[PDB]
């Protein structure tokens, strides 16, 4: 089981303009 | 200055198609028209 | 039409009525030039005077925010929307005009519409040569613009993330563009840019000197002081001496023209082709396929820490440039950089 | 390095002379009209 | 002069036989733009699609669609 | 580059420069 | 006395030598292809598929022949990597030889077609005059296009009688020649499925059959016919050349942006999955379903394999590149030989941090290490003065899972700076560079080099329809003008 | 039409151009885009 | 239809055939007086 | 057509548009002061561009569901 | 090389001191002269 | 039977200056480039 | 009248004077 | 070599542009 907010909080840093942090934003 | 050169580019191709439009029919094809105009044609070879 | 005209139809009617030489010559190719041009001027000004870019750029760009003529823009999209056209209808705004004015849909609007009126623009100079049978070089000349208007506002920000990095339709924001451009690109350095600059130059230079010289070589044709009255629209003679002209340039300079078409042909190529270089270059920066470096001085410098040279120096200001520019130009990058990591001089 | 000054300080001389004294050479009289 | 006669030309001269033939009027010029109407239409359908701004039923337009 | 550029300058000086030259001489001498 | 600008005009009224002029540019087209299959096989290298696939070493022939179909070559290597049994005639050197004994034909061909150009098929057999007919003609070609078109969507790519088109999975790590299903539903236009591919060449090609079978039947209207210049070869020129670049365009950008068509096992990656952090994710999508089996973090990253990793590095993105850094990707960079591993940044702390990787606009770029809530934790200051988030003011340290060095943890400084500021660049990679004498700076893969020469080329002609357009219509006037 | 002289409305006009443009530049240099 | 871009897709063909019929209906009336 | 300067110098031209200029300026002068422009062309007035929560520029990441990204970012 | 910016750090400029020539120039008088006048009888050698 | 089509290019002296002009002005400007 | 030259008058005319007055307007804006 | 080569072609620009200088066609007068 994939912990969806820890893979978007790993994206994050290293890449900000992943489409994992963009898809779905408005949702966070 | 910008203004200048793009007015310079835009002022010169624009008068330069113009007298090139415009250059009356003194050489037929088969050869450049540049051979219609002498240097001595003391002439307007161009309909203004 | 050749063998015969057959009957007049409805296509006849409407071809005599656009082609009547009133005040505003339309055309056929006006019902294309007129709506598109008219709207992309009127989205400029309406962007320009009203809708902001503050969700866009994070930057307010328009008269009502207290913007100048100079500062004010019509901002190009969100980077995250991509290369989307930002419909009005679209996914994106949904049918919202006031949401699609804040998503920066105008400016896709603007370039769109833009785009279509230099079509309609070069089919217009196409019609009204045809009309009055003259070879249409104005309509060649004017392919050059396009392919600028076409190479920098189209193929580079499709070649790009989005239309974000496209120049965003004003004066400030050209700057932006402009010094964007050379601290990511080295743009100046690119041989592409350098061929423009020597057309658009020389093209001044032929402009300023072809003037001059007619000014300076004129028949006297006239007892005034005042030249521009001695001189008739449907006079034959020349009212200039191009022999005076040739000896006085032959002297002066070392070479002269002595063909009238070839030079105002010359006119009209040095511009043209000075344009197209510049955008084959462009081309080339979309795909980042930039001139930004030459490998063996950056080699030398790396193994000789005394080589300088002026290359040198323009790559650190570029190195300057980027650093000190991407934290607010790219807000999508987030990048909060700490001072310390900035590139900088000494005490300065 | 004193006799390339004043080599040059002649030549300089010698041309700079030339024009002002050519210029005063009945100079505006040099025209074809 | 009269030219080279060789079987091959001998074999394709009528294709090439009626040149300049026309017909009347606009012929089929109305059913071409109706043609060219629905060409552009689907062409910028499959713009829509590719550029995301129609987003469809069954299409994911990313490399996913490999899978 | 040491003599890849080198062949390929040598080469773009070279052979458009005998297209040019090969063309007037035999314009002029025909004329 | 035609300029220089002018001398092939000499052919625009004469058929014959018309056709022996295009003879001789197909000649020499198909003579570049095999000549330049013949350069790549000879400077290919094909022992490490993985690390050092072609788009690598800089082929750009290679990557078509392989997507249509041609995997072996007759010395005994396959493109997947594994033993060729059998290559047969259709190898890499048999298609070179084939283009090149076809370029010798049309040579010979050319030849015969200019020495007798003066052939009665191109009289007009009521006046006598030579004249094309060009409408017949389009017709005519128009109807073998069409049937070539959907010959090739039904049997070629879809295996029934032809070998298939290239597939891969959606990241680029088990690609292989596979027949292809056409795609009759909507996901057909998506440009991604390859079943787009044959169903379109079907289809479309059915069309153009019927398209030609009118365009041969019915003859133009005259006031169509007048009206587009039909009779004219120029207008035929103008509407050409205005074709052939939009397809220019077209696949300029389809390629840049990556399709069906340009996988990224025979092109290289796009930049686009750079940017997006198409590879990166999957890699950390996997490492977190090995860690949530109970696994531990070395398994989890030695399970990853390395060309998936190769395919997250900054150094395959095909917009970091120059347009004067020639040569394949190998020169600038060195030849890849082995993934260090994942680098995990530690701080003295135990806050996991991430360095932040380098966009594609930047030829530079600062090292940063982020926390996880996007907080700057740690750099590589440029003042080495009073600075703030100093690797050894915060004690970085760096550990290596998977790769070569799985298991090493690095706790100096000057190698836990040398590690982030390669680590800026994606996944590290060991590279042999002394082979090549490789400079140091990236190259560009062959798609962007595609996408730039066909864009350069749809560009100018743009300007060819312009000019020989223009040229078409005002035929009359183009030999001069009488006044107003 | 010949009331109402053209150099009249031309210079009307002007004065209410320049006039526009001062104001203008008074904008400029009071509320907003002022810098204070 | 069934995707909401699609039906605004069509929508929009729809408004664009209404303005060009209304840009040639015009040139037709005028054209005809 | 009428020549430019006999319309210009008529004075029936200038009587019938010195009741369309003024109206057509003071109808602008109302739409700036009514706030009708910032309500149709949305943008923030200066005392909007900032929220109780955002005290930064907005971001507007995200493709799809935009609308509702600068909907829920723009002034309430 | 010459010391435009007066801080000793020549700047090479010309093609024998590995320069091409897009990067070679003739570069600017040192920082140190100023708008001082410098002629070449000025200085104590031609290498100064 | 010989091809009326046959024509004779020329070339004057100005367009041969100008052409060694273009090729050695362009191999200027590109050196510094291919040579890198 | 309603001629074309009146239309094309009048499409740059009106918004350019409504225009005018917005910034005018605009000009007296207290932040 | 590289100085040699950009030596070589500047030198080559001069004596073009010297040439058709001094070596120009003479401008026909009609
Ligand atoms: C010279 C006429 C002309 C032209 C060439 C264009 C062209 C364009 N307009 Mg536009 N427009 C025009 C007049 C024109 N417009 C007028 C008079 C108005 C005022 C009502 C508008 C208002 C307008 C808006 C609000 C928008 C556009 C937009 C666009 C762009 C999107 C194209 C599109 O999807 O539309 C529709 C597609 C077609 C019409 C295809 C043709 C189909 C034919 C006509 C009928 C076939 C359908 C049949 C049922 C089957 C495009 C470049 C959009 C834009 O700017 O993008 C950012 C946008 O949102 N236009
Ligand atoms: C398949 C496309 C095509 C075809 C069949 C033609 C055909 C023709 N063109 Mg055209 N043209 C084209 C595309 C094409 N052109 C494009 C894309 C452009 C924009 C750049 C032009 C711009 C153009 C101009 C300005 C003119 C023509 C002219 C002509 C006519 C004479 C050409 C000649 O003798 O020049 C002779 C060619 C040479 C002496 C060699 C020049 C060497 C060039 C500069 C570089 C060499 C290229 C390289 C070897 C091959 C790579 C090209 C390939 C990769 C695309 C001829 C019928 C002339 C004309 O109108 O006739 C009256 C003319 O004035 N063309
Ligand atoms: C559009 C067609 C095309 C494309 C996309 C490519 C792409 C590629 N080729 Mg290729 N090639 C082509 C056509 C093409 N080629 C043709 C027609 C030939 C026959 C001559 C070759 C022969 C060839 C060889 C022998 C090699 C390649 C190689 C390569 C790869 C190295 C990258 C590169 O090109 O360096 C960079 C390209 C450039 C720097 C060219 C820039 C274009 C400039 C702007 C032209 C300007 C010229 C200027 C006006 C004149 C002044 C210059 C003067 C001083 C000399 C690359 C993927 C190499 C390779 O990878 O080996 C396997 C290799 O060795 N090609
Ligand atoms: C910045 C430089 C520049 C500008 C502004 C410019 C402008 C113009 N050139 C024209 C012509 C020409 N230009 C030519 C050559 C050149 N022009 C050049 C450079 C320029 N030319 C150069 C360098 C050359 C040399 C190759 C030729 C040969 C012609 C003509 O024949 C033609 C003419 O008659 O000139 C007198 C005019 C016809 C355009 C028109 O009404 O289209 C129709 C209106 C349209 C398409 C709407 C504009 C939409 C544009 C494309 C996008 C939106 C732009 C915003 C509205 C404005 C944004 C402004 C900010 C960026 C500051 C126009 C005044
Ligand atoms: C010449 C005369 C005509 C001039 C102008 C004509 C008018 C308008 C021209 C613009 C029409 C095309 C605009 C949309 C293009 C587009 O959406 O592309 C963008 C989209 C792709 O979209 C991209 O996809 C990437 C991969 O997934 C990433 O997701 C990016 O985020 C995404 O933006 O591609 C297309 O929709 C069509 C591609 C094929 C057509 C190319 C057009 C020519 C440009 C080539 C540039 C190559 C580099
Ligand atoms: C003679 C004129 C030669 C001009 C080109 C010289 C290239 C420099 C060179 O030597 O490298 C030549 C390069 C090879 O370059 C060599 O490569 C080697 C590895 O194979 C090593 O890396 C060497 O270091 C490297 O020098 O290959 C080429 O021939 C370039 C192909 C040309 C086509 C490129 C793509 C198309 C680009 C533009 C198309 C036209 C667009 C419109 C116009 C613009
Ligand atoms: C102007 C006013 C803008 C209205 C804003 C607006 O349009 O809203 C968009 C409109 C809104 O509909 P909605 O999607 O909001 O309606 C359903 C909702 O409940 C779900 O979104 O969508 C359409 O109906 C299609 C748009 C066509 C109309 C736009 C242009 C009309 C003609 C121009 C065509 C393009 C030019 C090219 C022609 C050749
Ligand atoms: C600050 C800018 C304001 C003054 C600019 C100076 C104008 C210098 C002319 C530049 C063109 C270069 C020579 C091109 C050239 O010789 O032009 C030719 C033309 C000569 O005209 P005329 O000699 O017939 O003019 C009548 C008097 O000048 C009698 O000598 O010059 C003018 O038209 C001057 C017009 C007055 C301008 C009033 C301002
Ligand atoms: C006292 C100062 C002396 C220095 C002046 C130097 C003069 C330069 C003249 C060279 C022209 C070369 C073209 C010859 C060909 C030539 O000139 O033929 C002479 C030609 C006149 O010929 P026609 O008028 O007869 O042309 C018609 C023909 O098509 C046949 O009728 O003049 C021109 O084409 C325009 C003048 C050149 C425009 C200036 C050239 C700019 C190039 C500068 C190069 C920079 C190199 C920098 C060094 C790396
Ligand atoms: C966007 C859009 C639209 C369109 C709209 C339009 C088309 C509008 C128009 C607009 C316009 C059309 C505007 C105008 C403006 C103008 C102005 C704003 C003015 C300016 C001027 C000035 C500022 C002046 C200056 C000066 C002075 C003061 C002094 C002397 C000199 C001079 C004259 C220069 C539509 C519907 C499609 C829908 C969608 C959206
Ligand atoms: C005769 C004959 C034969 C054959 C032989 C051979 C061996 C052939 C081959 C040939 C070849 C081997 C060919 C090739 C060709 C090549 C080409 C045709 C190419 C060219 C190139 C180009 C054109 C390029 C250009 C450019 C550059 C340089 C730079 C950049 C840009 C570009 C790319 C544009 C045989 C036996 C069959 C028998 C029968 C007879
Ligand atoms: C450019 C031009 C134009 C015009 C415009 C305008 C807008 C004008 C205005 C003008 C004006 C509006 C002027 C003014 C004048 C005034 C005067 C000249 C006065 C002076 C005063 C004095 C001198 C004295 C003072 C005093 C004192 C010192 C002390 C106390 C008392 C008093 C205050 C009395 C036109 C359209 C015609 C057309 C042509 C061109
Ligand atoms: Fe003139």
């Amino acid at each position: 089981r994939v912990r969806t907010v820890l893979d978007m909080d790993r994206k994050d840093p290293a890449k900000e303009e992943t489409v994992k942090e963009l898809r779905k934003d408005i949702n966070n | 200055g910008v203004a200048g050169v793009f007015g310079g580019s835009l002022f010169s191709a624009m008068h330069g198609s113009l007298v090139t439009s415009s250059l009356i029919r003194e050489t037929t094809e088969n050869e450049s028209a540049n051979a219609g105009y002498k240097f001595g044609q003391e002439e307007e070879t161009y309909n203004i | 039409i050749g063998t015969y005209q057959e009957k007049r139809t409805w296509f006849d009617d409407a071809d005599d009525w656009l082609r009547q030489d009133r005040f505003v010559f339309v055309g056929w190719s006006g019902l294309l030039l007129l709506p598109c041009a008219y709207f992309a001027v009127g989205g400029w000004l309406t962007g320009c005077t009203f809708v902001t870019s503050w969700y866009t750029h994070g930057l307010a760009s328009s008269y009502i925010e207290g913007c100048n003529f100079l500062t004010a823009a019509v901002s190009t999209p969100a980077n995250s929307l991509g290369h989307s056209l930002l419909f009005v209808w679209g996914p994106e705004a949904q049918g919202d005009l006031t949401r699609w004015f804040q998503l920066g849909g105008l400016w896709a609007f603007v370039a769109l519409h833009g785009a279509f009126g230099l079509i309609g623009f070069m089919l217009r100079q196409f019609e009204i040569a045809r009309s009055v049978n003259l070879r249409p070089y104005n309509a060649i000349a004017f392919s050059a613009p396009i392919a600028v208007f076409v190479s920098v506002f189209l193929i580079y920000p499709l070649g790009q993330s989005g239309w974000f990095f496209a120049p965003s339709f004003g004066v400030a924001s050209i700057f932006r563009f402009i010094l964007f451009f050379q601290g990511f690109h080295n743009w100046t350095l690119n041989p592409f840019h350098m061929m423009g600059v020597a057309g658009v130059l020389g093209a001044a230079l032929l402009c300023a000197i072809h003037g001059a010289t007619v000014e300076n070589t004129l028949f006297e044709d006239g007892d005034g002081a005042n030249t521009f009255r001695a001189f008739n629209p449907t006079q034959a003679e020349e009212t200039y001496s191009m022999v005076t002209a040739n000896r006085f340039w032959s002297q002066i300079f070392g070479v002269a023209f002595s063909n009238k078409r070839w030079l105002h042909f010359f006119m009209l190529f040095v511009p043209v082709t000075g344009l197209w270089m510049s955008a084959l270059g462009v081309v080339g920066l979309a795909l980042n396929l930039r001139a930004y470096d030459f490998v063996s001085q950056e080699i030398r410098a790396a193994e000789d820490p005394e080589f300088e040279t002026f290359y040198t120096k323009n790559i650190l200001l570029n190195e300057g440039i980027r650093a000190w520019m991407a934290a607010q130009d790219q807000p999508h990058e987030k990048l909060t950089l700490p001072e310390e990591v900035l590139p900088r001089g000494n005490a300065l | 390095m004193l006799t390339l000054k004043i080599f040059v300080y002649t030549v300089v001389t010698f041309f700079v002379g030339l024009f002002i004294f050519g210029f005063l050479s009945n100079d505006p009289s040099r025209n074809p009209g | 002069e009269p030219g080279i006669v060789t079987p091959l030309g001998t074999l394709l001269r009528p294709l090439n036989s009626e040149a300049g033939k026309v017909l009347p009027g606009w012929g089929t010029t109305v059913l071409m733009a109706v043609a060219i109407l629905l060409f552009a239409v689907f062409l910028l359908i499959i713009l829509e699609i590719y550029n995301s701004s129609l987003i469809l039923d069954g299409v994911t337009n990313s490399w996913e669609s490999l899978a | 580059v040491n003599i890849l550029g080198l062949i390929a300058t040598a080469l773009f000086i070279i052979i458009p420069t005998s297209f040019l030259l090969i063309l007037y001489v035999k314009t002029a001498a025909s004329e | 006395g035609l300029p220089w600008y002018r001398v092939h005009t000499v052919v625009i009224n004469d058929p014959g030598r018309l056709i022996s002029v295009h003879l001789m540019h197909t000649a020499l087209v198909a003579g570049w292809a095999g000549a330049m299959t013949l350069f790549e096989i000879a400077v290919f290298d094909p022992s490490d598929p993985v690390l050092n696939p072609m788009w690598r070493q800089g082929m750009f022939v290679l990557p078509f022949l392989t997507r249509l179909g041609v995997t072996q070559s007759w010395g005994g290597w396959t493109i997947s990597g594994e033993t060729s049994s059998n290559p047969g005639i259709w190898s890499y050197e048999g298609a070179a030889a084939s283009h090149i004994v076809l370029s010798g034909l049309l040579f010979l061909a050319s030849v015969w077609h200019w020495v007798y150009w003066d052939l009665e098929l191109f009289r007009d057999p009521r006046t006598g005059k030579t004249a094309l007919d060009l409408p017949k003609i389009f017709g005519i070609h128009l109807f073998l296009a069409g049937l070539l078109c959907f010959g090739f969507g039904a049997f070629h790519v879809t295996g029934v009688f032809g070998p298939g088109i290239w597939v891969s999975d959606p990241y680029g790590l088990t690609g292989s020649v596979q027949p292809v299903a056409p795609s009759w539903g909507a996901e057909g236009f998506d440009p991604y499925n390859p079943g787009g591919v044959p169903a379109h060449h079907i289809a479309a090609g059915i069309l153009g059959v019927l398209a030609g079978l009118f365009h041969l039947c019915v003859r133009p209207s005259i006031r169509l016919y007048f009206g587009l210049s039909m009779g004219s070869i120029e207008s035929v020129l103008s509407s050409s050349i205005a074709a052939v670049f939009w397809a220019a365009f077209v696949v300029a950008g389809t390629m840049w942006y990556g399709s069906a068509a340009t996988p990224i096992e025979l092109f290289g990656p796009t930049r686009y999955q750079w940017d997006q952090g198409f590879f990166q994710q999957e890699i950390q999508k996997r490492v977190a379903q090995s860690t949530s089996e109970g696994l531990s973090v070395s398994e989890a990253w030695a399970k990853i394999p390395e060309k998936l990793a190769f395919y997250d590095y900054i150094g395959n993105n095909p917009a970091k590149g120059g347009l004067f850094r020639t040569g394949a990707m190998n020169s600038g960079d060195g030849i890849a030989v082995g993934w260090l591993g994942h680098a995990s940044f530690k701080d003295q702390e135990g806050r996991e941090l991430f360095v932040r990787r380098m966009p594609t606009f930047f030829e530079t770029f600062p090292v940063v290490l982020i926390d996880k809530d996007g907080v700057v934790r740690a750099d590589v200051p440029f003042r080495k003065a009073e600075s703030k988030y100093s690797i050894e003011q915060v004690g970085v340290s760096v550990t290596f899972y998977g790769g070569e060095l799985n298991g090493l943890t690095f706790t100096d400084p000057s190698t836990v700076k040398k590690y982030a500021r390669k680590a800026q660049l994606g996944e590290i990679f060991e590279f042999d560079r002394s082979t090549l004498q490789s400079d140091g700076v990236f190259r560009s893969s062959p798609r962007g080099w595609f996408t730039f020469g066909h864009l350069s080329f749809a560009l100018l002609f743009f300007f060819g329809h312009i000019w020989h357009g223009s040229r078409t219509i005002f035929r009359d006037v183009f030999a001069g003008i009488d006044e107003d | 039409t010949g009331r109402i002289p053209l150099w009249l409305v031309g210079t009307v006009v002007g004065l209410l151009a320049i006039g526009l443009l001062a104001i203008f530049f008074y904008g400029s240099y009071v509320g907003l885009g002022s810098s204070l | 239809s069934v995707t909401p871009s699609l039906k605004n897709f069509l929508l929009s063909l729809v408004a664009g055939a209404v303005v060009l019929a209304a840009i040639a209906g015009a040139v037709t009336a005028v054209s005809n007086f | 057509e009428r020549p430019f300067s006999d319309i210009l110098t008529s004075i029936r031209y200038w009587v019938i548009h010195s009741i369309t200029v003024p109206s057509l300026f003071i109808a602008g002068w109302l739409f700036v002061s009514t706030g009708l422009a910032y309500d149709v062309f949305g943008s923030p007035r200066p005392n909007e561009y900032f929220t109780e929560d955002r005290q930064d520029a907005p971001l507007i990441t995200d493709r799809f569901n935009a609308l509702e990204q600068v909907k829920k970012l723009s002034a309430q | 090389p010459v010391d435009i910016d007066g801080i000793r750090e020549p700047v090479s400029g010309s093609l024998l001191y590995g320069n091409n020539i897009i990067t070679g120039a003739v570069v600017p008088t040192s920082n140190a002269i100023g708008l001082h006048f410098y002629p070449i009888w000025e200085a104590a050698s031609l290498d100064e | 039977r010989p091809n009326p089509n046959k024509q004779v290019v020329e070339l004057n002296r100005s367009s041969l200056y100008w052409g060694l002009l273009l090729i050695f002005v362009l191999a200027v400007l590109f050196s510094s480039y291919i040579f890198n | 009248i309603f001629t074309v030259r009146w239309l094309a008058i009048h499409a740059i005319a009106v918004p350019t004077i409504f225009f005018l007055g917005a910034i005018t307007a605009m000009q007296f804006i207290q932040r | 070599m590289e100085a040699l080569v950009y030596t070589f072609l500047l030198i080559g620009t001069l004596g073009i542009i010297f040439f058709s200088i001094f070596f120009r066609e003479p401008p026909r007068i009609a």
